[PDB]
Parts: structure tokens; C-alpha cells; sequence
RNA sequence: ACCAGC
């Protein structure tokens, strides 16, 4: 086993140098530096400890490493390498599975940290937490330029190459070595019977859990789609930009001659201020003025304003009564302009030169075992039932990449699974009701018959009520959801819990397992605990923040996993089956939500297969860790991602 | 402006260039230093007259402007004070490339730099002939550009005949070629490089394939 | 840039004041915000207040990220433009009023922009 | 505090 670190000249967009590189070894004990006129000798020393049968420990090396020495051997020296998964670990990824909860141990600990560094999973922010920092790196490189006279305001101090950076270098390995000894300290995880600094790549894997595998796994696929990326319409959406924003500069003409001007007090300084609408106060006063009692007093001084009390509001003045749908038509197309164009993380600053969006998607950011995405959030654009929503989703289409030897747009696939979390909790609960929940839910669809027995208008308010009720609602929360007061979100409640008595017996074990006392506060709560952390599906110890969310953190931290296991499996088969991954292959992964995948190939036959194997790999998901339910997705196939939602 | 700024009086310190890719030794024997006045951080070159007299100064700053400290003489050479012979010089375009050529070198072969740079290269070049009697030969190193190529290519007329030789390099300059580690390739350049030929004769032999081409045409 | 989430002291929330890397912290509730002539003329001095123009149509905002101020000097209205480098100091100064009286005072440049 | 997602 031997820890390694690199440095390039810039990102893997675009790298083309490489400046040194230090090898420690566990057999050896020898700082092994390397030179810039000594790469071939670098990649003959991690060839050598492939072919023995070890294992090479990186930092951040499935996302940013293992590419960047994949394409400086072919573009500065013109050779193959390829490392394989089995043998390439990373101390990045073991980072966020055993300590999977900083934010809530950080206090106490900032006296060490600068602040900067709150709640970082960088390896400078456990350097200063290890207390093993001789410095930094830009901030002396910027007092050094600072010292002389030119000044570097740039902040990419990756240009030339010296023997500060060999020495920083030699500090970022000794770091790396110190976080790897205290995350191989660990008992839960790491069984202490054998010692993992000599184990081979068969050993390592199979004498351990199962999170510590298909972690590195997920983690390896993510950072394969994310180096993907994912075709975007640049034509289409700069027509909407130009389309929408010709109408707030219609609507802000309109309204202040509606809304008019006034004085506002800076002898008595004054000021003529006018009407903005962007602005949560001006509405307000304006709304005070035109006779509207707003009969909701959320804050201790202020009403409440927001889509809800704007859509139910009578003032005298019929004019104003107009006004104000105006008026969040404005708010919308505010919205929308912040989230398309204008915005500092906006669509059109995130665009390569080859048309397409890469996104960071880091696979383990929630507190229950949830990926998360950033740099944009590709997760969050609006759906087809908001306005301007079938016109965003066009852009972010599969067809806008023609091939490479034929010039022919592709073929998107998205797979959904309908009732996961729903389907789970029928898992969970079949020692109590005996099992015979799970037999409705396999006998048609679920939501409609709920909308129907419960008279909802549509299957989304529907959904939106039973994960409202299921996961620990109010008396209020969920009568708002169909408008009317306390006394329906009562009698639906009773309803609702009369129909299966297992929900309360399952809360009342998890209670009784773990939570002993809980004493009472007027103004907090004061809880003693007796185990934080639930044992998962893969024995993973999953955090627990509040104890009356301990459901939440029950159900959908083992609702994840089975989805992050499937979207390996349904790429395993695939390439057992004889296709090829990537841009000049026959399949690519572009898009993967919470829920559903959005996979781009080449001809509908591979989109039949995928969708064929897909029920195999849930399957196979259902089988593997001997589930009492029938797991069940649905898939669907088109040009772009307005039909394939 | 003013007056030649003393070191003493302006904090004169020699330090090393990380940026460029220079250590103190070389500012330490050439001086350029650098002056604390007015919270900035200033860089200045000094020049030399033949005996050793400081006569100029060269301040920059640090958003890339000039300033000269009064008059500016013509025959104003950056390194000239300190080498008084030799066989083979080496002319830079620029003051930190004499520098470079001093790192890569060891401070062995008489290099020198220009006073005025590719703008006023003919008039300086053309004041100093007396200087360049007393050498044996010349390799002008200048810039990969096309003032570079103007320099290189008008400059070159008042010199002697037969004694200059004209270097090429991949990068802008030799710095880059320094920052990028180049400094085997520019060695050969320095050993050997090539003569006064493009200036815009040509050869009866070299016309072979281009009159083919009018030939073809 | 932001950062992350701190608790207020202003409203007293949770998660309603932001974090920046420049030092700076910003509530979302309580909305608070933490941390010829040859003369230039002071913005103090002569009465400089960011009003908006009605009779076209400026917001207040664009006339403080641009410099486009009005003096109340003497009883009347100017409408000074400011002229700047690349190191954020004024450099020059243009006056406009009813009469069109184009007093350019300070250093005008040849390659002045805006 | 608001908006969107799953
Ligand atoms: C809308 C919503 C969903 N969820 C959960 C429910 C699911 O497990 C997952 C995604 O929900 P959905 O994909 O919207 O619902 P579904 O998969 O059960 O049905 P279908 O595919 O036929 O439309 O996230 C929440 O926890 N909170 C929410 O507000
Ligand atoms: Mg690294
Ligand atoms: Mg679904
Ligand atoms: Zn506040």
C-alpha cells in the first residue's frame, strides 16, 4: 500500500502540466519524490504497485486525480493508463461516511479553525484539525508577491514549478498519511482483527462492511457522469431570456403608476422614494393603505407575505384588485431571471466550449445518506406544472448532441420508481400489521385510490397530504394543504389512522429503542439520550438530530441506499452484457435526482435494453437484501427531458 | 523625476523573484532592487557608465507603468558597467532576460541588455558602435513577436558585418523558457544559432519548389 | 460568496443571517447589512443625494453602481457623471443641466469611458 | 423570510 498525492498546473477542464509527486510506502518507509523530468518513472512505480497486487491511497481521487493522470499520460507523453477501480481507495470518501456530522461538533471546537473552514471535508481543514499545518501554501505565496512588486490577484498559483511547491507537497502527503491513520482507527467499520496496511485488493473489500464498497462505487459513477456532463441548449434558452425580460419592464411601467411614489423620513430629512415590488415591505405598506386586514400574524410585529395571502385578498379599489396578479407575474418573472441568466451560479455561466453543463454532484452531503448537487443544482429547476416549465426543460434535452460519425441526435431514457419511501415503510412495519399492507400497494397504483378515498383535486396534492401526515405533521400544516381549517386536518387524521394501527406501534418502538427521558422546557426541550445513531441497512450509523423526526431519518436514509445500489447494478449489467460507456460508446448517465435516472444512448434499441435490464437490476436490488416487498420503477423515452420527466 | 533614489533612503533591499523565477544572487550582482516610498512597493534597474558612475535610474511600478528619474541617455546599456571584453556577447531585448541569461549561465559570458527596447532599438544601437568593436561576436536575442521580428531585423543594419548571429526561441522570451523548463533547448541556441541571412535575399537554390508552384499555376 | 448560516441577533432567527467570505453578514429577516475649473468635486460637499429620474426612467440602484449623481449646488440642478480608472479612484467629472452648460472639470482623459 | 425540486 502506498499513499500518493499529485500537482497539476490547473483543473481537469483543462491540464496540461505536471509539477511533483510524493510516494510513501508502508513496506519501505521512504519519502519517494519525483521531478517534472521524472513522470515516466512516477507512472512506472504505480504500474509496479498495480501489477503487485496493492492497493494506492489518493485524496479526492476518483473526481480530480485518477482523470488528470489519465490525460496527462496520453497528451504530453503519448501513453495508455488506466487505473482500476478495485485498487484506487480515497480518504475523501471515507471522510463523509464515518463522520458524516460536523456542523453539530464544530462548537467548541472554533478557537484552530479560522472559520473559513466551518463544517470543510478538505484535507487543510483536518490539517488544522490534527494540528500538523507548517503554514499555508497561497497565503505565503501572496505575501511573497506582496513582499515584491508584483502583485498576483489572481489566485492560481499553479504556473511554475519550484521547491516550495515539493515541500508543500511533502506537508499535503503527511497530512494525507495522518487522516488515513485515524480513519483506519475505527471499530464499527474496520474490523480490529487484521491490519488493513497489508492486505490486498481481494482482502480489503471482503473482510469489511458493505457501506465501505458500494460508497467507493457510487462515488466512482458519480464522478464518471459528472466528467460526462450534460447536453444544453444555448439558442433556445437565450430566446426565453429575450422573450422574459421584455415583460418585467412592462410590468414595472404599468405598476408604479398604479402604485404611486411617496416620502419616506430619512429640519426632518425626507426622500422620495418610489415603489419597489421586488421588496416584501413596499407591498405591505401599500397593502395597509388600501384597506386589507391580513387576519395572519406569522412574525411578532408583521403579517405574512406570500403566494397564499396574495391570491386571497379583496381590497375596494378594483384597479389594485388586477394589480396584484401583476404583481406576482413580476415576482415570478423575478424568479425566473435570477434562476436562468442573471444569476452568479445562472445556467449561461456554467456552459464548456463543447455546448455542454458539468454539475458537482456530492454523493454523500445530507445527514441521511442523500446525495446532493451544486455548482449548478440541476435538481431544482421548475417542473412541468409551473409556468415557463415545459419551456426550460426543451433546453435541457438529450438531443442536442448529434454523433460524432453520423451527425444524429440521441435518445433519452428516465427510469422513476413509484411509492419508494411508501413501499419501504411497508417493508418496515410488516411484523406488526403481519404483512398484509404491502398486497394494496402491489394491487394498482396507490396515490390514485388515496386521492379517490380522499377526495383530493389532484394526485400531487395528494402525495404532497400523505407525506405531510406520514412524516409527523401538525393540526394545521396539513388542513393547509386543503385550504380549510383545524377541524378536517382533525377528522383526516383520525381517518387516516383508524385504517392502519401499525404506523403509532412502529413510532412507539422506535421510541422505546431510542430514547429513554425526555424532560419538558416551557421554551425548549431537554432530552437525555440513550443511542444517537440507528444501525442502517448496511450497518451504517446514521445520525439523528431531533427525536420526533427519528421516522424521517428511518425511512428515507434506507430509501437512498437501494437507489444508490441499483444505479450501480444497472451499469453492471450493461457492461457484463457487452456495451460501451461514453460519448463514443453506446450509453451515458447525465442526470441522477433522488429518484429517477436520465440515461442518453444511441439507438432505441439500447434504450429497450436499458429499460428491459432495469427491472432486473430493481430486482435483483429487492432480492439481494432480502426485502418482504415487490420493488417496481417505470420508465419512459423521448428526444428530451420535457416528456421523460 | 527627482534625483537618483538612494537605496539608503528609499529601504533598498535585493531579494529573489519567485514570480520569475530569479534568485537575490543575480539582483545582487546586477541591482535592480527595490524601494519601500509611499507604502508601495516599487522595482527600479540602475545603469551604469563605463567607470562605474550611476547616472540612471528605471522605476516601475506595480500596475505596469514607467518612470524615468531625468535624463535618459542614448547609449544607456543595462549590464555594460560590469563586462569590459569577450568573445561572444549577448544582446537582450528586454532587463529581466539578461538576468535569466545570467541564472542559466553562472555569470560567465559577457551579457548585456538594451536602454530603450524595441521602439528606439536603431538609435541606441547606432550610438553604441564604438562599444562593439572591441568583441568578437554578437547574438541577438529579442523577442517572438513581430516588434521582436521588426527589432531583430532593423537593428541589425548599423551593426558590423559578420559578427551577428540571430537566435530563435519556442516561448516569448527566455524567462517562459526558464518558467517552463526548457533550459537545455536554449543552450543550443546560445552555442549555435543562425546567421544574418533572412533579411530578405534569398538563395538560387532555395526557389525550387516555388517556381514548380508558378509553374503549376 | 457565500458561505453559509449563522443565527441573527437583530431578529434573533436561526438561519436567517448569511455568512460571506468578504466579512460582511446579511439577515434575511431583519434585513440588516453588516461589514478651466481643474477641480474635483466633493460628493459631500455639494449636496450629492441618488435620486431617480422620472421623466425617463432610472432606478436608484443603477445610478449607484454607475456614479451618476445630482448637485443641488447654488439653488440648482446638476447631473454630475464620474469618470474612472482601473484602480477605483475618480478621475474626472462631467456637469449637465437644463442648459446643457458642459463643465468637464478635473483631469479629462482622451480615452475617458464610462 | 421567500422560491423550486424530490
Ligand atoms: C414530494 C415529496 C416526495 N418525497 C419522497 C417520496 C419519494 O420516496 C421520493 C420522490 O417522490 P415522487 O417521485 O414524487 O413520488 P413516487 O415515486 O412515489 O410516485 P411516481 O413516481 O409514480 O410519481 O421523495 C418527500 O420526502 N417529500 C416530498 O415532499
Ligand atoms: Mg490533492
Ligand atoms: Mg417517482
Ligand atoms: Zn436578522
Amino acid at each position: 500500500m502506498i499513499v500518493s498525492d499529485i500537482e497539476a498546473n490547473a483543473l481537469l477542464e483543462s491540464v496540461t502540466k505536471f509539477h511533483c509527486g510524493v510516494i510513501y510506502d508502508y513496506s519501505t518507509a521512504e519519502y519517494v519524490s519525483y521531478r517534472p523530468s521524472d513522470f515516466g518513472a512516477y507512472l512506472d512505480a504505480l504500474e509496479a504497485e498495480v501489477a503487485r497486487g496493492g492497493l494506492i491511497v489518493f485524496h479526492n481521487g476518483h473526481k480530480y486525480d485518477v482523470p488528470a493522470l489519465t490525460k496527462l499520460a496520453k497528451l504530453q507523453l503519448n501513453r495508455e493508463f488506466h487505473l482500476p477501480r478495485e485498487n484506487c481507495i480515497d480518504t475523501l470518501v471515507l471522510s463523509r461516511l464515518i463522520h458524516s456530522n460536523l456542523k453539530d461538533t464544530d462548537m467548541g471546537l472554533l478557537r484552530k479553525l479560522p472559520g473559513k473552514r466551518f463544517g470543510s471535508h478538505a484535507l487543510e481543514a483536518w490539517g488544522y484539525r490534527l494540528g500538523e499545518m507548517k503554514g499555508e501554501y497561497k497565503d505565503d505565496f501572496k505575501r511573497m508577491l506582496e513582499e515584491q512588486g508584483e502583485e498576483y490577484v489572481d489566485g492560481m498559483e499553479w504556473w511554475n514549478f519550484n521547491e516550495e511547491m515539493m515541500d508543500y507537497n511533502v506537508q499535503d502527503v503527511v497530512v494525507t498519511k495522518a487522516l488515513l491513520e485515524k480513519l483506519l482507527s475505527d471499530k464499527h467499520y474496520f474490523p480490529p482483527e487484521i491490519d488493513f496496511t497489508d492486505v490486498g485488493y481481494t482482502t480489503f473489500w471482503s473482510e469489511s462492511l458493505e457501506a465501505v464498497d458500494i460508497e467507493h462505487r457510487a462515488a466512482w459513477l458519480l464522478a464518471k457522469q459528472e466528467r460526462n456532463g450534460f447536453p444544453f441548449d444555448t439558442k433556445a434558452i437565450e430566446e426565453l431570456y429575450v422573450e422574459l425580460a421584455a415583460r418585467r419592464s412592462e410590468l414595472l411601467r404599468k405598476l408604479t403608476e398604479t402604485f404611486g411614489s411617496w416620502y419616506q423620513p430619512k429640519y426632518t430629512p425626507v426622500e422620495h422614494v418610489v415603489f419597489n415590488p421586488s421588496s416584501r415591505d413596499h407591498i405591505q405598506k401599500k397593502l395597509q393603505e388600501a384597506g386589507w386586514v391580513p387576519t395572519k400574524y406569522t412574525d411578532k410585529g408583521a403579517p405574512v407575505v406570500d403566494d397564499e395571502v396574495l391570491e386571497g385578498v379583496r381590497v375596494d379599489d378594483p384597479e389594485k384588485q388586477a394589480a396584484i396578479d401583476l404583481i406576482k407575474e413580476y415576482l415570478m418573472i423575478q424568479k425566473r431571471i435570477g434562476q436562468s441568466a442573471e444569476g452568479d451560479k445562472a445556467w449561461l455561466r456554467y456552459v464548456a466550449e463543447d455546448g455542454k453543463i458539468h454539475g458537482s454532484v456530492n454523493p454523500n452531503g445530507a445527514v441521511t445518506g442523500r446525495a446532493t448537487h451544486a455548482f449548478p443544482n440541476l435538481a431544482q429547476i421548475p417542473g412541468v406544472r409551473s409556468p415557463y416549465g415545459e419551456q426550460c426543460r426543451a433546453a435541457f434535452g438529450a438531443e442536442h448532441h448529434l454523433d460524432g460519425i453520423t451527425g444524429k441526435p440521441w435518445v433519452q431514457a428516465g427510469i422513476d420508481a413509484s411509492g419508494l419511501e411508501l413501499r419501504c415503510l411497508a417493508h418496515f412495519m410488516a411484523r406488526f400489521d403481519n404483512g398484509e399492507y404491502a398486497h394494496e400497494i402491489l394491487n394498482g397504483d396507490i396515490h390514485t385510490k388515496n386521492q379517490i378515498a380522499a377526495e383530493l383535486p389532484t394526485r400531487d396534492n395528494a402525495k404532497t397530504f400523505i407525506y405531510g401526515f406520514l412524516y409527523g405533521a401538525g393540526d394545521e400544516k396539513i388542513g393547509q394543504i386543503v385550504g380549510a381549517g383545524k377541524e378536517r386536518g382533525k377528522e383526516l387524521k383520525k381517518k387516516f389512522l383508524e385504517n392502519t394501527p401499525a404506523i403509532a406501534a412502529l413510532r412507539e418502538s422506535i421510541q422505546q429503542t431510542l430514547v429513554e427521558s425526555s424532560q419538558w422546557v416551557a421554551g425548549e426541550q431537554q432530552v437525555k439520550w440513550k443511542r444517537r445513531w440507528i444501525k442502517g441497512l448496511d450497518g451504517r450509523k446514521v445520525h439523528v438530530r431531533s427525536p420526533h423526526a427519528a421516522l424521517n431519518t428511518l425511512l428515507q436514509s434506507a430509501g437512498a441506499l437501494i437507489c444508490k445500489l441499483w444505479i450501480i447494478k444497472t451499469e453492471e449489467m450493461l457492461v457484463e452484457k457487452g456495451l460501451k460507456h461514453g460519448w463514443d460508446g453506446d450509453f451515458a448517465y447525465m442526470a441522477w435526482v433522488h429518484d429517477e435516472i436520465q440515461v442518453g444512448c444511441r439507438t432505441e434499441e439500447i434504450a429497450q435494453v436499458v429499460i428491459e435490464t432495469a427491472q432486473e437490476a430493481m430486482r435483483w436490488v429487492g432480492d439481494h437484501w432480502n426485502f418482504r416487498c415487490l420493488l417496481d420503477t417505470e420508465g419512459k423515452m423521448g428526444p428530451n427531458w420535457a416528456i421523460c420527466h | 523625476t527627482y534625483n537618483v533614489w538612494n537605496f539608503g533612503e528609499s529601504n533598498g533591499r535585493y531579494s529573489a523573484l519567485t514570480a520569475r523565477g530569479i534568485s537575490k544572487e543575480t539582483c545582487q550582482k546586477a541591482g535592480y532592487w527595490i524601494a519601500k516610498v509611499d507604502g508601495v512597493m516599487y522595482q527600479v534597474a540602475d545603469y551604469r557608465d563605463q567607470n562605474g558612475n550611476i547616472v540612471s535610474q528605471k522605476v516601475r511600478d506595480k500596475d505596469k507603468n514607467f518612470k524615468t528619474t531625468g535624463s535618459h541617455k542614448s547609449d544607456a546599456l543595462f549590464g555594460k558597467h560590469l563586462w569590459n571584453g569577450g568573445k561572444k556577447i549577448v544582446v537582450t531585448e528586454g532587463e529581466i532576460d539578461m538576468l535569466t541569461v545570467m541564472e542559466l549561465q553562472d555569470c560567465k559570458y559577457p551579457v548585456v541588455s538594451l536602454g530603450h527596447g524595441a521602439s528606439a532599438a536603431k538609435k541606441t544601437c547606432a550610438a553604441n558602435y564604438e562599444y562593439f568593436d572591441q568583441f568578437e561576436q554578437i547574438i541577438l536575442m529579442f523577442d517572438m513577436d513581430e516588434a521582436g521580428r521588426k527589432a531583430v531585423e532593423e537593428a541589425a543594419q548599423v551593426l558590423p558585418a559578420g559578427k551577428v548571429r540571430v537566435a530563435v526561441l519556442p516561448c516569448k522570451d527566455a524567462n517562459e523558457c526558464h518558467l517552463n523548463g526548457h533550459d537545455r533547448e536554449i543552450m543550443e541556441q546560445v552555442w549555435n544559432a543562425g546567421p544574418w541571412i533572412p533579411d530578405g535575399v534569398v538563395s538560387a537554390l532555395s526557389l525550387r519548389e516555388r517556381i514548380r508552384e508558378h509553374l503549376s499555376s | 460568496v457565500f458561505l453559509y448560516h449563522i443565527p441573527c441577533d437583530n431578529c434573533g432567527s436561526s438561519d436567517g443571517n448569511s455568512l460571506f467570505s468578504d466579512g460582511h453578514t446579511f439577515c434575511y429577516v431583519c434585513e440588516k447589512w453588516t461589514a478651466m475649473t481643474y477641480n474635483v468635486w466633493n460628493f459631500g460637499e455639494s449636496n450629492g443625494r441618488y435620486s431617480a429620474l422620472t421623466a425617463r426612467g432610472i432606478s436608484k440602484e443603477t445610478c449607484q453602481k454607475a456614479g451618476y449623481w445630482i448637485a443641488k449646488v447654488d439653488g440648482v440642478m446638476y447631473q454630475v457623471a464620474d469618470y474612472r480608472d482601473q484602480n477605483g479612484n475618480i478621475v474626472s467629472q462631467k456637469v449637465r443641466d437644463k442648459d446643457k452648460n458642459f463643465k468637464t472639470t478635473g483631469s479629462h482623459k482622451s480615452d475617458a469611458l464610462f
